[PDB]
């Protein structure tokens, strides 16, 4: 049964052209609260640094318009009594990963003896 | 053969051995000779019979 | 040409999907390389044994 | 790799003359006993877990009379160390090899059964059921031998070096030879001719792929491509060949309304104007018969097969149907929408390939190959006899109603479980012989010559012996080269100089020294969420750069999304990285080939794991990191190995060889200046030093073998290849 | 872009998004969607089961967040949505819910 | 160009008669006369 | 070992199988008959012995043929919807490249494309539905259409000669087959023009250290009697076949001998 959510939601509420929507994508376990009061990128890929309760955790994020519509927003509806209804398509997606941390191509290389030649006569 | 980066341009890569046998074949150059041995033995085997 | 030559590279790559263009190739190397060992196996034995 | 951190550096005879020669030592040698990890590896696995999960699949069988559903089913069953009838009054209850060959007896095992006697549903009974006997690899985790010091082993009079392996039927010394077959759970090309006449409308074209279960018994997959636009599936069950269209399958599989089906099967060549057509002709040559949804569809499969499927006439239209259905497609996956995905990849290459886009694939290399384990046959045929005892048991008690005695319904159990149709009988003869008298081909093609009789006759006819795939007795009368020739990628995975010359030349060949084939499982367990916790997008998520360009990550036989252009050479990297440093559940023995788009036929593109058992492997150093690393036949078309130190150059190449010995085997590795001499020398005496006589062996009162040839006065040898004493040969 | 989060404004619902696996609709502006919320609110892995049925009159689509019928990053990615106030310059996050659909007979 | 979504359930059959097109599921029929999917076809493929 | 001989030169069966079929089968039934052919070593020869290996060649339908290009559906304009159409196109390789080599013009050959790809097309339809049981060119099409009212129209556009387009137009109640590559599976089996029996001749050089420069040509295929008309710029005296039964026939016995031999 649909409930009464935020009137941010509200069909009404996203038609507004100076108002953006965008999808975010974010692994099992990201934890949002450390990007508040921090910027993400809009187009092109920023490495983050995020503070979850002190831990310093590193991300690389993802952040280009979509291709075309692949999906819809539902969003509540005051004339269909509740009954849920599409939205435009999102401005944007956001992809969200932890940049490999202390990742180096691999090393300099590493040499070994060379055996060949032997004792010489006594 | 894995040692070669794919399309060179040494003869190498085709069979020109440069060793002989009072010196040694290198490691690689081993192996498409027992190649070559394997095809002469079996073609001789079967025109034979 | 450079010693991987793109452009070389390239047209040996997509030959290497056929039979006949290769098997040019690989007889016009063959005859070309093949006058290395007359000028080894020649200016060798039986001139310094 | 750090097994071989302790090779001699030039050998020396130090070691005959010490105050310690003769005196036996405790730990016995480490090299020469793995020399043989594989072979007791596997039968190991097998009898104490593989009958686990290889007896939960038998289906519920005893259907008689008199409209009952006694459903009786096994809940375990076991196998207890050999031990001996109850002598008058035996000391010891335990026999031990070396009594076995001296009186020409096998060296058995005990059967155990734990049937349920549901009546009608469960209510009565679990009987005990004394099956048979079964014969036992030495040295296993079954013989009493297990965990034996050097002094326990000689008061026991059996020779001091042990290895084992082998099995012992009146004296004899029988081993089962690893045969090849095609690689676990693949969607292999292939092209042929002779396909084309078996019906109508049949192209050449096609795709493969060989199935196989943990319970492991084997199935073989078949699309062909119809020039007409349709593509079929032509698989074979219980000895027949069948024949169904893609329709009833894409239908009958998950209900998910077709367009579903034909969005997702287009994947995005959009462009094209005659796949789609034909898809969707596909799609309605499907419809219009006698089926909308999917019970409908079931109801008519069924309806067509169970007068060959031989279900019980119980049953309804649709149960049969899906019995059927999972029990001779895509079995490895066990569920639907996964058997679904599996379909749709495959068809999606037979296209591209049949409009020319990629490469065909050999299906005859190496990179395509791998081998089959004494274990596997093993389970899979005492798996397979299961089946035959309980439908044998059937008659027996059928034969109640038949002689129109009183056709009992309980309490008649002890009884009418003694028919006579134990499981000896099949089971010596199939070593006896090395014939496969049986009802299912279990993948093979053949069935004969399948363990052939070790010799004792010198020590190194025994280190060969054990090393020593073979391509089947089949592929021998055949005049073409191709069979023989070394593609030259076989480099280090088997040996140039050590074929068998003569009638069987060229195939049956040996291993080189560093691989060893993969035999321990993994817990496939959280490495998909960890695939996806990177760039991989999930499976059917939107991928937001989902379209032409975007490789597959199948993963031995998973589906599990799509990588884009920039990431999947690191994504390849990375899992580098965590192999290598072995961190976090991710096996050593996996392998991570991605193969690039050449926008030219070349091999069909993807990104591919596997962690599956039997596989070649062989170590090599890396030049990113110390450690050393493990590498699979498929990935070592798309590496730089550099042989000797003098070659690496920085920045193109990443491995380092071992020590350049690698290429031969063992047994060619004990010849001296080896590479001076010509090849087929080399050969000739790689067969003739198998032939010889020297010293065979210790216990001259243990074995009652038939011929042993001595010579009496053997010497070490004066010029030496290191690997004499590596393994310890001067014993011999 | 300030980041703020919001969590959940009842707790219970998230954005609800609706992604069919056979393409882009054309009028969607026209459907009516059918939320199921299991009642158990105590088991942890019933409390949380969602169904979203999608009544269509050609295809009954339905998604759910369980299962090989659902997305594994409902159960290994988190998603969100992002309310971009192009005046102010705001971006508003709560919790986002993906469902994908398939249409049964 | 699959007759694809708003209404049926299933691959629309072929028009492939005189009348205008129902579907097989849910009977829902539509003009005979809106269809002119253009194909295109083989190419170069001779040497 | 095998051999560093041979040019090129259709080489004919070797082994065991030629001594079989010459001892042990003795039939006609050979594979390649390469015969042998002298030019009696004239003056002028030339301006003559090149249009004999032109005309003498063998050119089918298969050989220039380059592109198809098929555009069928749609058809409900045509005053009703009704029978499903075709529009198809040919191009094959310019006039230049083969014409140097075959003898060969571009527009009669066209001719013969137009006269027998219709007869043919009508065939494969037929038997198809049996398995599934300029104002000279516009009279021309027009009577296309009229000896095969199938047929609906035809265009050889005139200033190229170097790509043609048709249209066509049949019911839709039979399913559509390999259309696309049916095309296809006719251009081959199609021959344009071939003398009887023999196909292939060429022209290379004779031998000096071995006798004295009687040029030869190559050719390949049994019919005598038709070289015959070519009479004065070969060397009808010195001519020996590779079959040992062409010229059984049309010469002896003691000619089979030294044949044979």
């Amino acid at each position: 049964p649909p409930a009464s959510e935020s009137p941010r939601f509200s069909l009404e509420a996203l038609t507004g052209p100076d108002t953006e929507l965008w999808l975010i994508q974010a692994p099992a376990d990201f934890a949002p609260e450390c990007f508040n009061g921090r910027h993400v990128p809009l187009s092109g890929s920023q490495i983050v640094k995020g503070k979850l309760a002190g831990k310093r955790h590193r991300y690389r994020v993802l952040s280009s318009c979509p291709q075309a519509g692949e999906a819809t927003l539902l969003a509540p509806s005051t004339e269909a009594g509740g009954g849920l209804t599409c939205a435009s398509a999102p401005q944007g997606t956001l992809r969200i990963l932890e940049g490999p941390q202390q990742s180096l191509s691999g090393s300099p290389l590493q040499p070994i003896p060379a055996s060949p030649p032997p004792q010489i006569p006594p | 053969l894995p040692c070669f980066e794919p399309y060179e341009f040494t003869p190498r890569a085709g069979g020109f051995v440069t060793g002989r046998f009072l010196t040694g074949i290198k490691p690689p150059e081993f192996f498409f000779h027992c190649m070559a041995g394997r095809e002469g033995l079996v073609d001789t085997a079967v025109k034979t019979s | 040409a450079s010693y991987d030559e793109v452009r070389g590279k390239w047209q040996d790559a997509h030959l290497g999907k056929d039979q006949r263009d290769f098997n040019m190739i690989d007889l016009k190397f063959k005859e070309e390389v093949n006058h290395y060992s007359n000028e080894i196996n020649k200016a060798c034995m039986p001139f310094g044994l | 790799g750090s097994r071989w951190r302790n090779l001699p550096s030039g050998p020396s005879l130090k070691h005959l003359t010490d105050p310690s020669y003769g005196i036996p030592r405790e730990q016995q040698k480490a090299a020469l006993q793995e020399l043989t990890r594989a072979h007791v590896e596997s039968f190991n696995y097998a009898v104490h877990e593989g009958l686990g999960l290889a007896v939960q699949a038998i289906p519920p069988f005893e259907f008689a009379f008199k409209d009952e559903r006694i459903s009786f089913t096994i809940l375990d069953a076991v196998i207890s160390p050999p031990t001996v009838p109850k002598g008058t009054i035996c000391k010891e209850a335990n026999v031990y090899p070396a009594e076995c060959r001296g009186r020409r007896s096998t060296y058995r095992g005990k059967l155990t059964a734990d049937i349920n006697w549901a009546v009608n549903g469960i209510s009565k009974g679990i009987i005990k059921q004394f099956l048979g006997y079964v014969p036992i690899m030495v040295k296993s985790k079954l013989c009493n031998l297990r965990n034996l010091p050097p002094q326990a082993l000689i008061e026991h009079h059996e020779e001091a070096e042990e290895m084992g392996g082998y099995f012992i039927i009146n004296g004899i010394e029988k081993v089962i030879r690893m045969l090849i077959m095609p690689r676990r759970n693949f969607p292999i090309a292939m092209i042929r001719p002779k396909w084309k006449t078996r019906g109508p409308g049949y192209t050449q074209y096609g795709v493969s792929m060989h199935c196989v279960r943990e319970e492991h018994s084997a199935v073989n997959m078949n699309l062909h491509y119809l020039e007409n636009g349709t593509v079929m599936l032509n698989f074979i069950y219980r000895k027949e060949l069948f024949f169904l269209p893609l329709g009833f399958a894409l239908k009958a599989l998950v209900s998910f309304s077709d367009y579903q089906i034909f969005q997702e099967l287009i994947k995005g060549k959009e462009d094209d104007s005659f796949l789609r057509n034909s898809v969707s002709q596909m799609l309605r040559i499907v419809m219009e018969e006698g089926c909308s949804t999917q019970k409908q569809v079931l109801n008519y499969l069924g309806e067509c097969f169970r007068v060959k499927l031989n279900v019980p006439d119980w049953y309804p239209n649709e149960q049969a149907a899906e019995f059927l259905f999972n029990q001779c497609i895509c079995i490895h996956l066990k569920s639907n929408t996964e058997k679904f995905y599996m379909l749709c990849l495959m068809t999606r290459k037979l296209f591209a390939l049949a409009k020319g886009e990629c490469m065909e694939d050999n299906p005859d290399s190496l990179v395509n190959q791998e081998v089959l384990t004494p274990g596997q046959l093993f389970l899979m045929f005492l798996k397979e006899k299961l089946e035959g005892w309980l439908v044998s048991i059937k008659i027996a008690f059928d034969k109640k109603a038949q002689k129109t005695s009183v056709s009992m319904n309980t309490d008649n159990l002890m009884r009418i479980f003694t028919m006579g149709i134990d499981l000896t009988k099949p089971f010596e003869y199939l070593f006896a012989t090395g014939n496969l008298r049986s009802k299912t081909g279990l993948g093979l093609l053949q069935d004969s010559g399948l363990c052939v009789v070790a010799d004792k006759l010198n020590f190194i006819r025994y280190l060969s012996h054990f090393r020593c795939v073979h391509r089947g007795a089949d592929f021998a009368k055949m005049r073409t080269t191709t069979v023989r020739r070394l593609l030259p990628e076989s480099w280090g995975f088997l040996c140039p100089v050590h074929t068998p010359d003569g009638e069987p030349c060229g195939l049956m060949n040996h291993l080189t020294a560093v691989c060893e084939v993969v035999t321990q499982f993994v817990y496939t367990a959280s490495i998909p969420a960890l695939l996806c916790n990177l760039g991989v997008t999930p499976i059917d998520g939107a991928p937001h750069r989902s379209y032409s360009e975007c490789y597959p990550v199948l993963l031995d036989g998973v589906m599990v999304g799509w990588v884009d252009k920039d990431l999947a050479p690191g994504i390849a990297d990375s899992l580098r990285h965590f192999k290598v440093l072995r961190e976090k559940r991710i096996p050593p023995w996996m392998e991570v080939v991605l193969i690039p788009m050449t926008g030219k036929p070349s091999l069909y593109p993807g990104l591919f794991l596997f962690t599956t058992p039997c596989r070649l492997v062989r170590p090599v150093q890396n030049l990113a990191l110390g450690k050393e690393e493990l590498i699979g036949t498929m990935e070592q078309i798309f590496m730089n190995v550099a042989i000797f130190e003098d070659e690496v150059f920085a920045g193109v190449t990443t491995h380092q060889e071992l020590f350049p010995h690698s290429l031969l085997s063992v047994i060619a590795n004990f010849i001296p200046f080896s590479d001076h001499n010509q090849s087929p020398r080399n050969m000739y005496q790689c067969q003739m030093g198998k032939q010889t006589m020297g010293f065979p062996l210790l216990t001259y009162q243990d074995r009652s073998d038939n011929k042993l040839y001595r010579l009496q006065t053997p010497q070490s040898p004066l010029v030496r290849p290191s690997m004499y004493d590596y393994y310890d040969m001067d014993n011999y | 872009a300030r980041w703020q989060y919001c969590g959940a404004p009842d707790g219970s619902q998230r954005a609800v998004l609706v992604q069919f696996s056979n393409g882009k609709l054309q009028s969607p502006g026209n459907m009516r969607f059918t939320l199921y919320e299991n009642k158990d609110s105590t088991n942890p892995r019933k409390r949380n089961q969602r169904i979203l049925a999608a009544e269509t009159d050609r295809l009954s689509y339905v998604g759910n967040n369980f299962g090989t019928g659902a997305l594994k990053c409902n159960t290994l990615c988190r998603h969100f949505v992002g309310i971009l106030n192009k005046t102010s310059g705001q971006m508003e996050v709560y919790d986002a819910e993906l469902f994908n659909m398939q249409p049964l007979f | 160009d699959l007759d694809f979504c708003s209404d049926c359930g299933s691959v629309l059959p072929l028009p492939g008669a005189q009348d205008t097109v129902t579907c097989i599921r849910c009977g829902f029929n539509i003009n005979v006369r809106d269809f002119e999917g253009k194909v295109v076809k083989t190419s170069v493929v001779f040497h | 070992t095998f051999h560093f001989a041979g040019r090129g030169e259709m080489n004919v069966t070797l082994g065991i199988p030629r001594l079989r079929e010459i001892l042990m089968v003795a039939s006609a039934n050979i594979k390649t008959p390469m015969m042998s052919v002298p030019v009696l070593n004239t003056k002028k020869a030339l301006k003559r012995v090149k249009s004999l290996k032109k005309q003498l060649t063998r050119v089918c339908l298969g050989e220039v043929l380059q592109k198809i290009d098929v555009q069928e559906s749609f058809c409900m304009e045509e005053k009703q919807n009704k029978f499903q159409v075709y529009q198809l196109r040919f191009q094959f390789l310019p006039h230049a490249y083969y014409q140097q080599e075959k003898c060969l013009r571009p527009e009669d050959i066209l001719r013969f494309m137009e006269t027998r790809f219709f007869k043919l097309l009508m065939e494969s339809i037929k038997k198809k539905n049996n398995k599934a049981s300029p104002e000279a060119m516009e009279r021309r099409v027009q009577a296309v259409r009229e000896i095969h009212p199938f047929i609906d129209d035809y265009q050889y556009d005139t200033e190229e000669s170097l790509w043609c387009q048709v249209t066509v137009k049949l019911p839709l109640m039979k399913i559509n087959f390999d259309m696309s590559s049916l095309v296809v599976s006719l251009a081959h089996g199609a021959v344009i023009y071939a003398t009887k029996g023999i196909t292939r001749c060429l022209l290379n050089e004779t031998t000096n250290n071995k006798n004295e420069k009687e040029l030869v040509l190559n050719t390949e295929g049994i019919n005598l009697p038709e070289l015959f008309k070519y009479a004065e710029v070969l060397d009808l005296r010195r001519l020996y076949s590779n079959d040992i039964h062409a010229i059984a026939n049309t010469y002896g016995i003691e000619a089979a001998l030294r044949v044979i031999e």
